[PDB]
DNA sequence: TCGAGAATCCCGGTGCCGAGGCCGCTCAATTGGTCGTAGACAGCTCTAGCACCGCTTAAACGCACGTACGCGCTGTCCCCCGCGTTTTAACCGCCAAGGGGATTACTCCCTAGTCTCCAGGCACGTGTCAGATATATACATCCGAT
DNA sequence: ATCGGATGTATATATCTGACACGTGCCTGGAGACTAGGGAGTAATCCCCTTGGCGGTTAAAACGCGGGGGACAGCGCGTACGTGCGTTTAAGCGGTGCTAGAGCTGTCTACGACCAATTGAGCGGCCTCGGCACCGGGATTCTCGA
């Protein structure tokens, strides 16, 4: 379907920024299983704000308002 | 003197409606005193940060129905919405 | 027939990907990952194109925040390789 | 009945023959009257004639509980064994693995008459002593029960008896509440007259001789207090003088600069008006040196020690043995480094001195031609009852905070067999907290001397 | 006829609608708004005391003492995420021996 | 030599070696090493430096000199370690 | 001369200290640990005696919350013993 | 239309630096930083004034709520930067 | 005679006194409470810029771009504890390689 | 692979003090009735979002290899457990002080309401130069080699 | 230790483009002058903690210990990830239509705020009597051994 979105090298160039040296092979089924989780505790709190404000357009302030709640405050978009 | 106004009876009325031959110890009264506040002062300070986004003032029964689906993680949000709204349509129609 | 040893180009990506702040994961497939997952929550949604970036600037600061704390459990086991034995320890202490 | 019954041999003394027929009057009508006397007059022998006298005469021979302190618990099992061997005694001691043999096989089988106990054994046998109709329960040295918010006031009222007896040596504080609080335990028909004659006691009576000295004819069957100088008519000395002195610049400036710091350093009287007033540098903030090498100008600083800086060149040659009571054993570590450093042969006791370490020093302190003259006491453990009769000069330091204590701590001088002259000093400075305290000790003593007067 | 028994609740409503206005949570509080709050207050206190009624019969006692609540919350999965960083006084802990500290057989 | 309280012990050693075993036995560990009993006595003193400092600051704020349990719980609430069982 | 093997009484404390909820660390020395540390912040303080317990009920729920997450890094190194190599990893991911 | 702080921070830069310009998106961070510090002090100031059953935010209910949030040797600084302003806003 | 300039400051006090009344923080705010908050916010906002400003020339540029604010909060012993939850758009991390991954 | 032997469970007793009922109470919820207005629903504009389609080349995939690390197995020391042994330090009780924390209850003063200006801040018009591509310049750097 | 690449930094015209700036209304702050509600500031009365001494008990803590099971370097070893090269292949941007909906404009009620009477639901006390804590005692079983 669409979990082919973030690829194998697109996890490798993340893990280089994380400062690891040799990536195993079993990670590429775990990382997609932990990136699909983090888009179900932000988007689920971005749909809830946008449905509440009676809009059908998820805006850049909802996601910063959702990420404000669970201690991952994101600067650079508004507040 | 010093009424101080806990929830010492209302919790105990709920205990006589789900296990009507039990009792609750007075130490565990003070815990369930401070578990309904931690839902009260977490929803009420959530609708205060949600009416302030859209710039309204009226905390309605929709700035609470949105502020329950954020806190209650899963299978408590799918009941306390349908349990709360049960105690609103039964409110205004009498 | 020149070739570096294994253990070399893995360093010349670290000291290059810790300087440039380009967006790592690909911006068009990450767009249509977000649009799929929201459709389990409400159908017929439109995103601002400066709001789908707000997930891409924040999910990367969660995975890099995971892989900079995964490796401290890998090096703790006295090997230099991450495994899902390490990810499932890293998410255990913070956010299971 | 002015002889002793033939189970009590050995000719009980004439001041206690008059202590039994007068004690028959307390048996009759039920009043559990207090029996107080001076230390040494054999109040034991007036109680064994109360738990064996019932056998042949009154015919009871039942359970009796006697609560005595543990420091005198060694005495009582001997005294029944001396006089009346027929009786049952049952003393209590041990850990878990060695006590319950005296609770499985001795008490519950009713195989006892006199259950001599300790005060801590009451609170850990408060089930196993409830199982008996006690007959005559006697508590000796009866001043623990002055506090009614205790857990002996509110324990020993639980299990009951027909009548009783109490023995102390003291009528208590002249704030008057500790008299009635024992009387609320003597008879439970007294608290209905305690705060109902409440106008009849509270007023500071100018007519003492026409109320208070005529209040006694109601209260004379409740109490007794006697004096050893009417049983020997020879115990001559009773002497008590004191000085009025002043501190110096390390605790005179700091006497009147720590009130700038305060008006830690809380509870100003204990923290900053006994420490910085009696004996100096108790904070290690009035030090010359981190080498702290002991020297003069570290005993010259005190107002009090500067008497002792001149006393122990006078006091050594007069020939005495100097018993120094004090408070606060932290301070005795200063006084012990006054005689180690300056060559005075010394001994000591405190509340940390374990009980065989105590008497092992006292026996060498009572060698007839010995060496160590100076014995460091403390006023709170210096009221137990212990043999120190070979000295003749006592220098208290501070104020007698509860004013019977250093008047009980003089019983380390005039115990039985002291024909020496006895001098007892005291130290009180000028303008300090302590004159008001010794005013408070003046008022708490000119009204129970009254009771000895009246 | 009260308000706190007009919608069939068992929590109070007039006490809560006092505290949504002196607690300075907004300027205007809707009339039908604290009545919707005083059911979600009670459904979250008729869920813990339901599971505390399966600790007293699981340890053969009658009262609820705070060891029961600690066994009530932690064996649940849905009240555990709500109370993730939440302690309970003298609660102890859930019994859990990790599966490698066993003996050899 | 005898005048001083000096040569005695501290109060950070007030929690001892078995009281860090029986904590860790509750934690479900099998064999503690011998090195831990200084590491844990450090990290307990740091955590009480980040609660009492947020407790006296409330107590100076009402100009009381009585650190009540209301002040201690309100300190623990902000840093995500909410304690129940003391009112509020 | 009976004696259990090493590895036995260490289990019969775990299944006993995970049932009784008595206060583990000693209540009088923990009182005078709190009274010392506050004196670096403000002198002359008095505590409520039901407030010094509020530290004892909360510090134990931090150390037990540390030792139930220390051991997951000890077992991850395939030994069954904690070390300060593990505590300094456990505090790294949450709260350095 | 909106309102923001993109004119004041540009002045506070031009005290401490005469020449270093500041870009667009890096003003957006400093825009959304002193909206974070404002909504972390006051929300701690309000709940502090409500613990004591009073009704008034003052400079005694901010100064306490700045000693909590500021970690260490910043509250030692920032108290000395606030009370320098009260003794001018009152004394003039 | 304006209100911020009488307080000797740079941040506005005519705006903070409106953002305390209308945010439902409390009913009554003090007279000086938006001066002492317009100063505590001054110092912290000056602190990030100046500590971005010394490192505004490690790359020898003269525009602060969001890499430099990231190297001004994460390169400080005390401001990092105030913001150890936050992120920044396009901030990155510090260059570090651990002590076993190196060539030896 | 099953008997000695302690630990743990499970019965029975006692008895004690907390939890629940019940009374008197008083004061915060509850009605009814005013009166202002924020939000609700209708109504218009324009803006930003979706879906296309075509072109160009970074960037991903699947291909070899080949060495380098992860795991398994070993003896090899050595570091913490399990149990009997001294003394100690918590834990009660007690003592004798006095003072710092909480309703009444009074009467200043500092914050908000209202009306009327006005200068400061704010988007939108031109309209400039500081980064960043670039492309050719020399210039500092770890492995096949000895 | 030395010579062939493969990595990196000093540099110049040479451009695009965004940050710093100038010219306009309008919107909010602030001066003003009353007016009241919050809280300062004393002033009685009562209840909990702190200072440094005494008494005793009594399970834990502290100190030895031999011993045994784990930690920890070695060393073999073998798949498994890294590196690099021809091949596909989807991102990217670049227009270009086409219209959904975000944000607003403009009425006008439906609905909270608030008032003084109203008058029960909920509040601290008091007495009590089952639940559970405890102490014997004997069954049940869990791990050491042959």
């Amino acid at each position: 379907d669409n979990i082919q979105g973030i690829t194998k090298p697109a996890i490798r160039r993340l893990a280089r920024r994380g400062g690891v040296k040799r990536i195993s092979g079993l990670i590429y089924e775990e990382t997609r299983g932990v990136l699909k989780v983090f888009l179900e505790n932000v988007i689920r709190d971005a749909v809830t704000y946008t449905e509440h404000a009676k809009r059908k357009t998820v805006t850049a302030m909802d996601v910063v308002y959702a990420l404000k709640r669970q201690g991952r405050t994101l600067y650079g978009f508004g507040g | 003197r010093k009424r101080k106004e806990s929830y010492a009876i209302y919790i105990y009325k709920v205990l006589k409606q789900v296990h009507p031959d039990t009792g609750i110890s007075s130490k565990a009264m003070s815990i369930m005193n401070s578990f309904v506040n931690d839902i009260f002062e977490r929803i009420a300070a959530e609708a205060s940060r949600l009416a302030h986004y859209n710039k309204r003032s009226t905390i309605t029964s929709r700035e609470i129905q949105t502020a329950v689906r954020l806190l209650l993680p899963g299978e408590l949000a799918k009941h306390a919405v349908s349990e709360g709204t049960k105690a609103v349509t039964k409110y205004t129609s009498s | 027939p020149h070739r570096y040893r294994p253990g070399t180009v893995a360093l010349r990506e670290i000291r290059r990907y810790q300087k440039s702040t380009e967006l790592l994961i690909r911006k068009l497939p990450f767009q249509r990952l977000v649009r799929e997952i929201a459709q389990d929550f409400k159908t017929d949604l439109r995103f601002q194109s400066s709001a789908v970036m707000a997930l891409q600037e924040a999910s990367e600061a969660y995975l890099v925040g995971l892989f900079e704390d995964t490796n401290l459990c890998a090096i703790h086991a006295k090997r230099v390789t991450i495994m899902p034995k390490d990810i499932q320890l890293a998410r255990r202490i913070r956010g299971e | 009945f002015r002889e002793s019954p033939p189970f009590i041999k050995g000719t009980m003394r004439d001041y206690q023959i008059a202590g039994l027929n007068w004690l028959i009057s307390l048996h009759e009508n039920g009043i559990s009257g207090i029996l107080a006397d001076e230390m040494g007059l054999g109040k034991t022998l007036q109680t064994i004639s109360f738990l064996g006298y019932l056998r042949h005469i009154q015919g009871i021979t039942g359970p009796h509980l006697v609560a005595v302190p543990k420091s005198t618990l060694d005495n009582w099992k001997r005294e029944f064994e001396k006089w009346t061997p027929d009786v049952n005694v049952l003393v209590l001691q041990g850990a878990k693995e060695e006590r319950h043999q005296l609770i499985n096989d001795r008490l519950i089988d009713e195989d006892f008459d006199v259950c001599i106990t300790s005060y801590e054994m009451i609170l850990r046998e408060k089930a196993h002593l409830k199982k008996f109709a006690w007959e005559y329960i006697i508590i000796d040295e009866a001043h623990r029960i002055k506090n009614e918010e205790s857990s002996l006031s509110q324990v020993i009222r639980m299990f009951s008896s027909r009548n009783r007896l109490l023995i102390t040596g003291t009528p208590l504080q002249n704030n008057l509440h500790e008299l009635w609080a024992l009387l609320n335990f003597l008879l439970p028909d007294v608290f209905g007259d305690s705060d109902a004659f409440d106008q009849w006691f509270r007023g500071q009576d100018r007519d003492q001789d026409q109320v208070v000295q005529q209040l006694h004819r109601v209260l004379r069957p409740f109490l007794l207090r006697r004096v050893k100088s009417d049983v020997e008519k020879s115990l001559l000395p009773k002497k008590e003088i004191n000085v009025y002195i002043g501190m110096s610049e390390m605790q005179v400036k700091w006497y009147k600069k720590i009130l700038e710091k305060d008006i830690t350093r809380l509870l100003n009287i204990v923290m900053q008006l006994r420490k910085c007033c009696n004996h100096p540098y108790l904070f290690e903030g009035a030090e010359p040196g981190p080498p702290y090498t002991t020297d003069e100008h570290l005993i010259y600083n005190s107002g009090k020690m500067i008497v002792l800086d001149k006393l122990l060149k006078r006091l050594q040659s007069q020939g005495s043995r100097v018993l120094i009571f004090s408070q606060m054993s932290r301070l005795l570590d200063i006084l012990e480094d006054y005689c180690v450093f300056r060559g005075y042969k010394y001994c000591r006791i405190d509340g940390g001195t374990a009980h065989e370490d105590r008497i092992a020093a006292i026996d060498e302190y009572n060698r007839p031609g010995s060496d160590k003259f100076i014995f460091l006491l403390t006023t709170r453990a210096g009221g137990l009852g212990i043999n120190l009769t070979t000295a003749d000069t006592v220098i208290l330091y501070d104020s007698d905070w509860n004013p019977q204590a250093d008047l009980q701590a003089m019983d380390r001088a005039h115990r039985i067999g002291q024909t020496k002259q006895v001098v007892v000093y005291r130290f009180v400075t000028d303008n300090a907290i302590e004159e008001k305290v010794l005013e408070r000790a003046a008022q708490k003593l000119r009204l129970d001397q009254l009771v000895i007067q009246q | 006829k009260s308000r706190s028994n007009r919608a069939g609740l068992q929590f109070p409503v007039g006490r809560i609608h006092r505290l949504l206005r002196k607690g300075n949570y907004a300027e205007r509080v809707g009339a039908g708004a604290p009545v919707y709050l005083a059911a979600v207050m009670e459904y979250l206190a008729a869920e813990v005391l339901e599971l505390a009624g399966n600790a007293a019969r699981d340890n053969k006692k009658t009262r609820i003492i705070p060891r029961h609540l600690q066994l009530a919350i932690r064996n649940d999965e849905e009240l555990n995420k709500l109370l993730s960083g939440v302690t309970i006084a003298q609660g102890g802990v859930l019994p859990n021996i990790q599966a490698v500290l066993l003996p050899k057989k």
